[PDB]
């Protein structure tokens, strides 16, 4: 029981972050390459977030 | 380029008309969705033509 408590404590910061890190650079790659023009910054951002 | 050259007169007229009407090109507010018509499932056979 203590091990599950500790593992859920750890997974709230080491697993909830994995979508974020990939999302951040993926968006910036799209912006740099030209696939996200300045008229689609928020559209693509929130598409990646969801 | 040939496609844009072919449609040059219509696109010039459209640009002039949009600038005169003061429209914003593109669709900001990408989240907007039209509201459901009142009593939609059962009020479909009503004439609303001008
Ligand atoms: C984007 O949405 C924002 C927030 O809803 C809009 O700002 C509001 O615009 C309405 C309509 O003019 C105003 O009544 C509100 O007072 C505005 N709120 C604020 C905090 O400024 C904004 O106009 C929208 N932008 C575009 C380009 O559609």
């Amino acid at each position: 029981e203590s091990d599950i408590n500790y593992l859920l404590k750890m997974a709230l910061e080491k697993i909830a972050f994995l979508p974020f890190g990939y999302l951040v650079d993926q968006w910036r790659w799209g912006v740099f390459s030209g696939r996200t023009p300045p008229s689609r910054y928020n559209f693509d951002w929130w598409y990646l977030r969801t | 380029q040939p496609l844009l050259k072919y449609f040059q007169p219509v696109t010039q007229w459209l640009q002039e008309q949009n600038q005169q009407n003061g429209e914003v090109l593109g669709w900001p507010e990408y989240q907007w969705h039209p509201p459901l018509p009142d009593n939609y499932p059962e009020g479909i056979d009503l004439v609303t033509d001008e």
